[PDB]
């Protein structure tokens, strides 16, 4: 009885789609990087994204019925060339692993001690996504993008989910790495579905993490592989000036070098603001403490006042090594609740054990 | 199953003169012959359909220029079964194309029955000759069977090819190689501008083989091979320059 | 069968088949980029003869421990996996190390030190590892580290940090021949005047178990080494060689041949295929003079 | 019987067929494949196994014919993860390791104490006595699954393994939980150079970074932990640390003489030896040796005994041991 | 004989597995298990040779006469130096 | 070489081979990584072929210091003729 | 029959005797062919783009300017729209331009002047400018793209822009930050870097190549230029070394005009004393006065944009 059954769940799919690979197989040929459509003479109707052959379609009407050609492969790769031409080949890495949080956790968390950035932030991002409209009164529309550097998304990234949440607008965080990434085009279409997503969320920030993974200005295209890290860099800028509407999203970069820029970055009209995360500071660290507190079991008695008394400025991050590091010495000192020193200590061990 | 093919080797020549040139592409065009009774294939002809800039295909047939020609041809008193279809498939042992089949698929139609001929050009030219014809299908059989009932029948399934010609263009062909005397004894009498070669070649002959007999103190190179095969060369050859003198 | 198939293992595959047309013998080919692996080479140990107490001590730190494993397992130990010679360099001390190394029958190896580790990231540890691969393939096989060794003839006089990290990477190895592999008459030779620059981790046991010294020489080691290399050279006879070496101060075993060679010089400028003893001492002096000269 | 009923399975495909690496699996039930010979193709499998059985970009059952998806292939060219020592409640414990409580607290506090917090320690240090035994001897005390990798087993050139590898590993982390993330000598994919382009290799930092990514991905009350091990402090991300996740940096130094007699006590007595071989004698000797000179001292008194040819060894053999290894 | 021909291809020939067999290189990096003289035997027959090699034949049609310039960059060659001294 | 001493007799010359006498004495990066090979090729060709000499081994110097004494080594390279000039 | 593939390998010619052609596929294969019929002996050529039947090696085709490679890295501006408004108080060496451009163009010359002085006071606006103004096709390719790793890529993108610009020519190729490539070094060591000489050498000999088109116009921006050449001041050369210093104070006002020009004002704005308490802005840092004075507009509440909004624009620190 059991004999034959895998036969025709497969025999039939594999004949049947042996017409589809015969269907391949013509000229010896989503998600398309290349289609492979080969040597057609008469007709090839391929591009060839690849470095056998490299191919394009277009330059006169050129189409196929339903498919431009073969390969399996059928379509534009994922380097565009004319439309559509036979429906989607295309893309490449799932869909975007790029941070969209609208109406960030973060309305103040780590937005202490950051205000000034913040309040550059306000007129910036949270007056216009509050009222584009007196910016047009004002005749302007608000600073089109805006650079954050110093220390990355610590509280920097929490300070534009701030406005963005103090605003409730949706905040877009992006990767850099994620936009160099493996394949061509990689975030030329993610930066395009960032650009489609975005005025579909717009009254939203667009926020850039790692614009040094993307590279910023370099010399590096003369390898001839980073010419795609800035073609994507190309793409974004070619793309993000013109139709980005800025009144309602918001551009923003963070990175750790304000210098590195592309220089069609700063540019006005594209980045008007630019600003630093400001360090998280006395108070800051107390109440980016506080909150890394929340999840551990720590005293009240005492402050993270306190503990961010005796620390340096630094990283709305590192904050938990003042905080988290105490989940220890709330179960080293058995104090669920970890008291002063506890966090005095993670201040003194983890500084002390810093030395770097 | 066991099928008669038979070429006229004009068409079969015809076809690699075309073939032999039509690299890279399989040469295409009608085959004209018939069947007599069974397994018969005839071939007296076949020829070139004209360049296909787009290639071997069903479509690439016109059967245009066939009437021309099957006309001229007619007027020639030329006139067979076109009994199939015959490629120049280079470095092709394989099988041309299910198009081509299909190609052929559809025209084997227009007989009984018909031929897709394998023919790699390039392996053609070796001295032997490299070539099939495929028709995959049959009645039953030499009556296989079974997969035709059984539907699905893909595969290379060549035909057994044969052609015929005659003594008569064998002497013609033959005639290869006034005449003899002109062209023989008298007609490479050229030696004696060799005999220093002719010596020197013979003279060179004889080192070799102190050489080979020497061994004789295992495999071949042996001490009592080359030397009559080498000291036996130069015999003959020297020989037959005594008939002009 | 498919069980008598083995992984890498060489085939005829039927070509257009792409099924097995028989099965062939599984096998590769040798190395190179200076840790090249050389295939028992071959040098016997009386060339340098005289110095044959120190070959009898590099007999007992590698033959005997090739030759016999087990009298030193009998002995109970882990006998030498690696080896050191010591003292007066410029005997062709390469001889020393491949004339046991060739008695032994042993591949020796040789590889430059410095490039075992370098810039290009896993480009020098990859020597390494591949190093402590094709060697003991072809074990019993009497590694020697070139660029490192300061018996003289192979002498760069190693390195301190530049192949330490190559030591450290290559120690790591000569303490994991000193693991699983407990690998003994597979022997880094490392036959050293000087002990310093390497980590005293080398000398550690199971890198090198025998610690011997070469000495020490001196006019007798060299007058044997003489009386090897001018035997070999048609001579003149009442020729003393002795005095030949006692002329001989400062000079080596691979010297020695410059001896031979410069008295060849004089005795083949001598119009001589034979050697008059008068040219050796002659040439000890003028072998003396490069002995002595830059 | 079922030989034929699997047979026909088989009889489906026809042969040889080929050996192929996907690209992307796509629910079309089609796929594109990847080819060492490079014709990669969207293309379907031959369903009864599952896609889900594969990843895209894995060698799976192709024919010859598009390079139509046969089926489920192994691609058992590698584990079921990257290059991995996969433990649980480890072999060494706090006791086997010689004391090393210093910075078995570390360890300790660290993984074991908020098990009823940091996510994990950072190994440094000398291995073979330090590093490896404290590798699993918390591992083994919060008895979790013990994950150990070695950045030279993973040093990826291959762009998006050492992550998959990595993610491979953390697959295992997530499912085989409680799980001990092991780390070893990362020189290779930690070390983040100077750029993005130009040469620096990004499979480094992507391997790191998305290794990181899912380092950064997780913190705890104690139950799953982390562990870094290797000698190279600064090559690595400040978020890979991220201090308030892993603030422990556990750096092992040769084993104090207390410490080194426990290593010693344990190594000295698992060497035979004469009852003159005793601890202080072969402490005082030292110049704080490596828990493993330690032992190396005992391994060879057995050889240099058998060397005096004895199975019970003197007193010398061992400071001759020592002395040398 | 005449199943010996000209257009030939090269590669180096790596070893025998035995009499007319053998692995030897393309200059497509092919080595395969081939054929190779039977005119050549053992001491006939040579151990690393560039070779000629039918392409579907595919086997070993003879050796190649060392060949010489590849690169490297070649050698000197001055074949009967023009310049006498003095 | 071996061409060379396929054609033994036959010649070896070098212009400057001071040139290829320069080797990595670290880590050198590009480029040196061939007179690795190379300069100790010859090193290992002259101190790894024995003495019948149908072939010498000639090199262009102005400058001998890139060489290295294993070069040098009797035997291999044993005759310095000086160019005077002067 | 024949026509056509999309798309053909394509080949570089060699010889076009009279008859013949040899050319060597984009499968880097070389082949002999009786020049084909579809196929012009001057379209015909080294790089070059061919519909060439890849089987029988025959060109089908010519082909033309295509999706041959601009080298996306390239960034064309054509002929962009612009004018010497753009950054006020630079109408100095504006005339410099037209004397070194716009009258170099309109009548019959150099192929372009050398930039120096900061930009942010749109020196590339100049350009733009003058590339509206002549109606030349404005180039701005990035050093950043010239500066390779490959030998004389740079000259072949120099080279792609030299003939791709001059396609489009009438051009004004606008370097940016010449010294970037302006290094010839001094000395032998040019292996190190043959680069950023050689890609400048690239384009002087494609300087040298031409005197009287003022259809390209080679625009070399720079803070100021690194070397100076009898080249790279030249007819034919980059003939005229135009600065763009950060403009003088109501030039700036000027410039701060154009940029308190678009905000809705309430007329608290004084140019000059904002113009002499800011100092030597490039134009847009007058704009970070201003737009932070239009943001500082709202945060002063008005959308009105005031001297103070300014002031803040200049407050917020001007350094």
């Amino acid at each position: 009885l059991k004999q034959t059954e895998n036969d025709l769940k497969d025999i039939e799919a594999r004949i049947k789609e042996k017409a589809g690979v015969k269907e391949s197989d013509t000229g010896l040929a989503h998600p398309l990087q290349v289609a492979r459509c080969t040597k057609i003479i008469k007709a090839k109707y391929v591009i060839n994204l690849k470095q056998i052959a490299k191919f394009v379609v277009g330059l006169g009407e050129r189409v196929s019925p339903t498919d431009i050609e073969e390969g399996m492969r059928v379509g534009v790769d994922r380097s565009k060339y004319n439309i559509e031409l036979p429906l989607p080949p295309r893309i490449d890495p799932s869909v975007t692993m790029m941070t969209v949080e609208e109406k960030p956790d973060v309305t103040y968390s780590d937005v202490g001690g950051c205000k000034d950035q913040i309040e550059k932030l306000r007129e910036v991002v949270e007056l216009p996504l509050l009222s584009p409209e007196r910016f047009a009164t004002l005749g302007i529309d608000p600073p089109k993008g805006i650079l954050l550097y110093g220390p990355p998304g610590t509280g920097k990234t929490l300070c534009a989910r701030a406005v963005a949440n103090r605003t409730d607008a949706t905040f877009i965080r992006v990767i850099g790495s994620e936009l160099v990434q493996k394949y061509v085009g990689e975030g030329a279409r993610m930066v395009r579905e960032l650009f489609e997503m975005a005025r579909t969320k717009k009254a939203c920030i667009i926020f850039f993490d790692e614009i040094d993974a993307v590279g910023g200005a370099r010399f590096d295209d003369g390898a001839g592989g980073d010419n795609e890290v800035q073609r994507t860099m190309l793409e974004l800028i070619t793309q993000l000036d013109g139709f980005d509407p800025r009144g309602n999203i918001k551009v923003m970069f963070a990175t750790n070098r304000p210098n590195t820029l592309d220089p069609a970055l700063l540019r006005p009209g594209r980045i008007d603001r630019k600003v630093e995360f400001s360090l998280p500071d006395l108070e800051g660290r107390a109440n980016i403490f506080r909150i890394h507190s929340k999840s551990m079991s720590v005293e009240r008695g005492i402050r993270w006042e306190l503990i961010s008394r005796l620390c340096p400025n630094s990283t709305g991050a590192e904050l938990r090594s003042v905080c988290t590091e105490a989940g220890m010495f709330a179960i080293r000192a058995r104090r669920k609740v970890a008291t002063e020193k506890d966090f005095l200590k993670a201040v003194d061990k983890v500084i002390s054990g810093y030395k770097k | 199953t066991k099928e008669t093919v038979y070429i006229s080797s004009i068409a079969l020549l015809k076809m690699l003169k075309h073939g032999r040139a039509g690299v890279p592409m399989e040469v295409m065009g009608l085959m004209l012959g018939e069947f007599v009774d069974d397994y018969t294939v005839n071939v007296v002809d076949v020829f070139a359909m004209p360049q296909s800039g787009t290639g071997v295909s069903v479509e690439a047939v016109d059967d245009v220029f066939q009437a021309k020609m099957m006309d001229m041809l007619k007027q020639t008193g030329r006139d067979q079964m076109v009994v199939g279809w015959y490629h120049s498939h280079p470095g092709f042992g394989c099988w041309l194309s299910s198009v081509d089949v299909n190609t052929q698929k559809s025209f084997e139609q227009l007989n009984s029955r018909a031929v897709a001929v394998v023919v790699d050009p390039i392996q053609s030219v070796k001295g032997k000759v490299v070539i099939d014809a495929f028709r995959l299908i049959d009645t039953g059989a030499l009556i296989n069977i079974q997969a035709l009932i059984h539907g699905l029948n893909r595969h290379y399934y060549s035909l057994n090819i044969d052609y015929h010609k005659t003594a008569k263009e064998t002497k013609m062909l033959m005639n290869l190689h006034y005449e003899e005397k002109e062209e023989s004894n008298l007609a490479a009498t050229k030696s004696m501008v060799k005999i220093a070669e002719q010596y020197s070649k013979r003279i060179e002959e004889e080192k070799e083989l102190t050489e080979e007999e020497l061994k004789t103190r295992v495999g071949r190179q042996d001490p009592k091979k080359h030397l009559s095969e080498t000291a036996d060369e130069t015999l003959e050859n020297n020989i037959v320059s005594v008939l002009t003198a | 069968n498919v069980k008598d198939l083995k992984a890498s293992q060489r085939v005829c595959l039927r070509s257009d088949s792409y099924m097995l047309h028989k099965v062939l013998e599984n096998k590769a080919d040798p190395l190179v980029s200076l840790m090249m692996v050389e295939k028992v080479p071959d040098s016997t140990y009386d060339m340098v003869g005289g110095l044959t107490k120190q070959i009898k001590e590099i007999k007992e730190v590698i033959e005997l421990p090739v030759k016999h494993p087990e009298l030193f397992e009998s002995l109970g130990i882990a006998q030498p996996k690696g080896v050191i010679l010591y003292g007066p360099p410029g005997t062709g001390k390469t001889l020393l190390a491949r004339a046991v190394a060739h008695h032994t029958d042993c591949k020796f190896i040789r590889v430059s030190g410095a490039e075992l580790v370098q810039k290009y990231i896993g480009e020098g540890s990859r020597m390494v590892r591949e190093l402590f691969v094709m060697a003991r393939e072809h074990a019993p096989s009497i590694i020697f580290m070139d660029e490192i060794d300061s018996i003289g003839s192979t002498r760069v006089e190693g390195s301190g940090g530049g192949d330490s990290e190559v030591q450290r990477t290559m120690l790591e190895l000569l303490n994991q021949l000193d693991g699983f592999e407990t690998s003994k008459n597979i022997k880094i030779i490392m036959a050293t005047n000087r002990l310093d620059i390497l980590d005293p981790a080398l000398l550690r046991p199971g890198r090198i178990d025998r610690k011997i010294e070469f000495p020490p020489p001196s006019v007798a080691a060299r007058a044997e080494i003489l009386r090897i290399h001018s035997r070999k050279m048609n001579l003149t006879r009442g020729i003393n060689l002795r005095k030949v070496a006692e002329k001989m101060n400062g000079c080596s075993g691979a010297d020695v041949k410059g001896v031979c060679t410069e008295a060849g010089m004089y005795a083949l400028r001598e119009r001589r295929i034979h050697v008059t003893q008068e040219d050796f001492e002659l040439a000890v002096g003028k072998v003396m003079n490069k002995n002595q000269e830059t | 019987k079922q030989e034929e009923e699997k047979k026909q399975l088989e009889e489906i495909r026809g042969n040889p067929l080929s050996i192929g690496t996907l690209e992307e699996i796509i629910d079309d039930d089609h796929a594109i494949v990847t080819s060492p010979t490079m014709p990669d193709y969207y293309v379907s499998i031959l369903s009864f196994v599952d896609k889900e059985l594969l990843e895209p970009g894995c060698s799976v059952l192709l024919h010859h014919k598009t390079m139509s998806i046969v089926g489920v292939l192994q691609d058992d060219a590698d584990p079921m993860v990257s290059v991995m020592k996969m433990d649980k409640s480890p072999t060494e414990s706090y006791s086997d390791i010689g004391g090393l409580e210093s910075q078995i607290q570390e360890i300790k506090e660290s993984v074991e104490l908020p098990l009823t917090p940091p996510k994990g320690v950072i190994l440094y240090g000398a291995p073979g006595t330090g590093k490896t035994l404290l590798a699993k001897a918390v591992a083994n005390q919060t008895s979790a699954t013990f994950l150990r990798i070695v950045g030279s087993e993973l040093i990826q050139k291959y762009l998006g393994d050492g992550p998959r590898l990595c993610r491979q590993i953390f697959k295992v982390a997530g499912e085989n939980a409680p799980s001990i993330v092991f780390i070893d000598e990362i020189d290779a994919i930690g070390t983040k150079r100077y750029d993005s382009n130009s040469g620096g290799e990004r499979e480094i930092q992507r391997t790191m970074l998305e290794l990181l990514n899912q380092l950064d991905g997780f913190d705890d009350r104690g139950d799953v932990k982390v562990i870094m091990a290797t000698n190279k402090i600064e090559t690595l991300d400040p978020a890979l640390i991220r201090p308030g996740r892993i603030d422990r940096k556990i750096l092992f130094e040769n084993p104090d003489l207390s410490t080194k007699k426990k290593i010693l006590g344990i190594h000295t007595s698992k060497m035979n030896l004469s009852e003159d071989v005793n601890l202080e004698t072969l402490v005082t000797t030292k110049d704080d040796l490596s828990g493993a000179d330690i032992q190396a001292m005992c391994t060879e008194a057995g050889l240099l005994a058998l060397r005096e040819r004895r199975m019970q060894v003197t007193a010398e053999d061992f400071k001759q041991a020592k002395e040398r290894v | 004989k005449r199943i010996q021909s000209v257009p030939l291809v090269i590669g180096q020939f790596l070893e025998p597995i035995d009499q007319n067999t053998g692995i030897v290189s393309s200059t497509t990096g092919m080595s395969y298990v081939v054929r190779i003289l039977s005119t050549l035997d053992r001491e006939l027959l040579k151990p690393s040779m560039s070779v000629a090699l039918h392409r579907h034949s595919n086997a070993l049609v003879d050796i190649l006469p060392p060949d010489s310039d590849s690169s490297i960059s070649v050698m000197g060659e001055n074949e009967k130096p023009d310049v006498t001294y003095a | 070489f071996r061409l060379a001493r396929e054609n033994a007799p036959s010649i070896i010359f070098i212009d400057e081979v001071d040139s290829i006498a320069t080797k990595r004495f670290d880590a050198q990066t590009g480029s040196d990584r061939e007179v690795q090979r190379i300069l100790i090729e010859l090193l290992t060709q002259m101190d790894g072929f024995d003495q019948s000499t149908n072939v010498k081994v000639i090199m262009a110097t102005n400058r001998a210091d890139t060489l290295d004494p294993a070069l040098l080594r009797p035997g291999r390279l044993d005759r310095k003729i000086e160019f005077p000039s002067l | 029959k024949n026509n056509r593939q999309l798309p053909y390998l394509v080949a570089n010619v060699v010889e076009v005797v009279g008859k013949a052609a040899v050319v060597k596929t984009s499968s880097r294969q070389t082949v002999f062919l009786p020049m084909v019929g579809l196929v012009d002996p001057d379209k015909l050529k080294p790089n070059d783009l061919v519909g060439v039947n890849k089987d029988s090696y025959l060109i089908l085709d010519t082909l033309p300017s295509e999706f041959d490679s601009r080298v996306k890295a390239m960034e064309v501006d054509e002929k962009p729209t612009e004018t010497y408004s753009d950054v006020g108080g630079l109408d100095k060496q504006i005339e410099e331009l037209v004397e070194a451009i716009v009258l170099p163009m309109k009548r019959a010359a150099p192929k372009g002047a050398l930039m120096y002085g900061p930009p942010g006071t749109g020196k590339t606006l100049l350009a733009r400018a003058c590339a509206a103004q002549t109606n030349a096709t404005f180039l701005k390719l990035a050093a950043p793209q010239l500066v390779q790793m490959y030998i004389g890529e740079g000259a072949k993108l120099v080279r792609d822009a030299f003939a791709l610009a001059k396609e489009k020519a009438p051009t004004i190729i606008f370097i940016d930050e010449l010294d970037a490539i302006g290094t010839k070094r001094f000395d032998s060591e040019k292996s190190g870097d043959r680069e950023v000489q050689r890609t400048m050498l690239e384009l002087l000999n494609q300087l040298d190549g031409f005197s009287s088109d003022d259809r390209v116009k080679v625009l070399a921006a720079t803070n100021r230029v690194d070397v100076l050449d009898p080249a790279l001041l030249r007819s034919g050369r980059l003939d005229r070394k135009i600065e763009f210093p950060l403009p003088s104070e109501d030039s700036r006002a000027q410039i701060l005009q154009i940029h308190s020009r678009k905000m809705t004002t309430d007329d608290d704005i004084n140019w000059q004393e904002l113009a002499r308490s800011t100092d030597e802005f490039n134009g847009a840092q007058l704009k970070a006065v201003t737009v932070e004075a239009g943001m500082i507009a709202l945060r002063n509440g008005q959308s009105s944009v005031k001297h103070e909004d300014f002031v803040e624009g200049i407050s917020e620190v001007q350094a």
